[PDB]
């Protein structure tokens, strides 16, 4: 058994890899991409007038 | 928060609305938290949301005085992931140790592990940061998501 | 004439003319009207301009759309918005004021 558990652990501590990174990726993406749905709105109001 | 920035925080929430009806959903909540200054784990959000499924996640509404305790509860937030953790986090698949990984594995791992991404979420994030061999160096990709 | 108190001469004329700074939206804002809805450099799918004018926010009648629709330059199932904007408000018509 022995050596194989240490390998197990070392995969287990890396099998998620990595929510905290993806959350930063996400974080970044929303506050940029939103600019579109931000943009189109008052434009729709011009169209109405 | 100060009524100074809280005024601004309110505005960005109001600019998230769809109609005017004052009600940003349990969905969009995550983007409002982001856009104010956060990068929550989708879990951090789910925590203060009160654990809904897709149905009432889409159906339940929020208003700002339902949101501001949420944004406040996270913000003074536990542990914020440094450059050093993150590089080792991506370093995981460097078959030897090189500092470099192929942009195909990297496009994929983010579409299979942790808070899984779509191709859309990945391509915009990663593209143009592979080199002339199709390796993305991770070290700069990590810095890129930091100062962004 | 009664948009001024009486003797609309060379000065009273321009006295009301300049001071009135408000009315309709600017044409470049009016390009932004549908130019901010497009997801790339492209156009606007006609289904989306019909569905919106009737359903969304401030609503038209059928009548209101059909009038706007015979005037509306449809091509390739896409109401290429940039031209319709110039169609409504460029060096526009005379006469109506002063």
């Amino acid at each position: 058994g022995v050596l194989a558990h240490l390998e197990e652990e070392r995969d287990l501590k890396i099998t998620d890899v990595i929510i905290a990174f993806q959350a930063q990726c996400r974080g970044y993406l929303a506050r940029k991409a939103f600019a579109k749905r931000q943009q189109q709105l008052t434009a729709m109001k011009v169209i109405q007038r | 928060f100060s009524e100074e920035q809280t005024a601004e925080f309110k505005e960005a929430f109001q600019l998230f609305d769809r109609t005017g009806d004052g009600k940003i959903l349990y969905s969009q909540c995550g983007d409002v938290m982001r856009a104010l200054g956060q990068n929550p784990t989708n879990a951090e959000v789910m925590k203060v949301l009160g654990n809904p499924k897709s149905d009432e996640m889409n159906l339940k509404t929020l208003k700002f005085e339902q949101f501001l305790p949420m944004m406040q509860t996270i913000a003074k937030n536990k542990d914020q992931g440094c450059f050093e953790d993150y590089v080792e986090g991506l370093r995981v698949f460097d078959k030897e140790g090189n500092g470099t990984v192929m942009g195909a594995e990297i496009r994929h791992v983010l579409v299979t592990l942790g808070e899984k991404m779509t191709e859309e979420e990945v391509e915009q994030l990663v593209a143009g940061h592979e080199d002339s061999n199709g390796c993305i160096n991770y070290e700069e990709l990590v810095r890129m998501v930091l100062s962004g | 004439v009664a948009e001024a108190p009486g003797p609309i001469n060379f000065t009273m004329f321009l006295t009301i003319f300049g001071d009135r700074i408000a009315g309709t939206d600017e044409e470049d804002v009016i390009v932004n009207a549908f130019n901010l809805f497009d997801e790339g450099d492209g156009k606007c799918k006609e289904e989306t301009l019909k569905r919106s004018l009737t359903t969304w926010g401030e609503k038209f009648s059928q009548d209101e759309v059909d009038q706007a629709l015979s005037e509306a330059p449809i091509d390739g199932n896409g109401l290429i918005d940039i031209k319709k904007f110039a169609q409504i408000l460029t060096k526009g018509a005379k006469e109506e004021g002063a």
